[PDB]
């Protein structure tokens, strides 16, 4: 029954039940490395840890590096202790992750902040390497210190990046929990109206608009009802570009321009 | 390659494939 943990600098509030060995589990408290997420019972032993562990950012290769902003690609199989840790920690803050032990079929995109003493974690995003259903995003976290400030947006994004680049439509896995279904949202109307403002033809396939975004047909119809651009008149489907949207949209990228959380296509270093 | 989805009481099929016509909230 852990209520909290003890992360760098930061004492979170645990959200669900992770099943952490028992030993662990009654202290109510977990101390854990930020760099290589080993967990420890107290301050002093984290201490002693600290001291020792050589490790400075996560694991796999640096894919993504702008600034500060660094994605790290780490495989389940090369680097199970870390995958394993890390989904340990998710599931603090995931009602609906399934799996944490059997991490080898993974591919991990940990998204660190780097400041004097080191690449910080910031949130990843967890992938199948071969997902019979073409699922993108297997689970998503921000981890809680960081929440709310864009950081899962960009994390939504650069999922998408790596479908487009691998030349696939992609989709976050099912089920999504309740805060993941309103950050896609948050994406999908973001991605679409940028679409839609840019295009100037006079009528478009979803089909295109998923080439183009590697957004799922299905994922952009929802976004489209969603926003109720999609109308029926005289027996024919339109797209209904609304205007009070579109002036909402330049407005809210008026402010995207100074956010400086954007993930940019450029500082992207990857193959499949 | 359709959906089905409720506008305004009526239910509907949409293709994936067919180009929509993108009006500019006309009459
Ligand atoms: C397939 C899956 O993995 S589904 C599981 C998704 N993961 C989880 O539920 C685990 C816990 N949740 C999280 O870690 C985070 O909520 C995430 C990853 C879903 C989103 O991360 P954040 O860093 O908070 O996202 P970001 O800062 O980019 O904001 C995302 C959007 O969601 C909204 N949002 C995020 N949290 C909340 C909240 N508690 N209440 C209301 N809106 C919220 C933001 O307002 C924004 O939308 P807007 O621009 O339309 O207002
Ligand atoms: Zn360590």
């Amino acid at each position: 029954m852990i209520k909290t943990i003890a992360f760098g600098r930061y004492e979170l509030d645990t959200w669900y039940h992770s099943p952490y060995p028992e030993e662990y589990a009654r202290l109510g408290r977990l101390y854990m490395c930020e760099f290589c997420l080993k967990y420890m019972k107290s301050q002093t032993i984290l201490r002693r840890h600290m001291a020792k562990c050589v490790w400075k950012h996560p694991p796999g290769d640096e894919i993504y590096r702008k600034g500060s902003i660094s994605v790290f690609e780490v495989d389940g199989k090369k680097n199970k202790i870390y995958c394993q840790n890390l989904c340990l920690l998710a599931k603090l803050f995931l009602d609906h992750k399934t799996l944490y032990y059997d991490v080898e079929p993974f591919l991990f995109y940990v998204m660190t902040e780097a400041d004097n003493t080191g690449c910080h974690l910031i949130g990843y995003f967890s992938k199948e390497k071969n997902s019979f259903l073409n699922y993108n995003v297997s689970c998503i976290l921000t981890m809680p210190q960081y929440m709310r400030q864009g950081y899962g947006k960009m994390l939504i994004d650069f999922s998408y990046l790596l479908s487009k680049v691998e030349e696939k439509v992609g989709s976050p896995e099912r089920p999504l929990s309740d805060l993941g279904l309103i950050s896609y949202r948050s994406y999908w109307k973001e991605v679409l109206l940028r679409y839609l403002h840019n295009f100037q033809g006079k009528e478009i396939s979803i089909k295109e608009i998923s080439q183009e975004t590697a957004v799922n047909p299905v994922d952009i119809v929802s976004t489209l009802q969603a926003l109720q651009m999609l109308k029926y008149w005289k027996g024919k489907h339109l797209v209904l570009k609304r205007q009070d949207l579109i002036d909402e949209w330049i407005a809210k990228e008026a402010k995207r321009s100074n956010s400086n959380k954007t993930m940019d296509p450029s500082c992207l270093k990857w193959t499949p | 390659g359709m959906v089905e989805i409720e506008i305004e009481g009526r239910l509907h099929r949409i293709s994936i494939f067919d180009p929509l016509e993108i009006i500019l909230e006309d009459d």
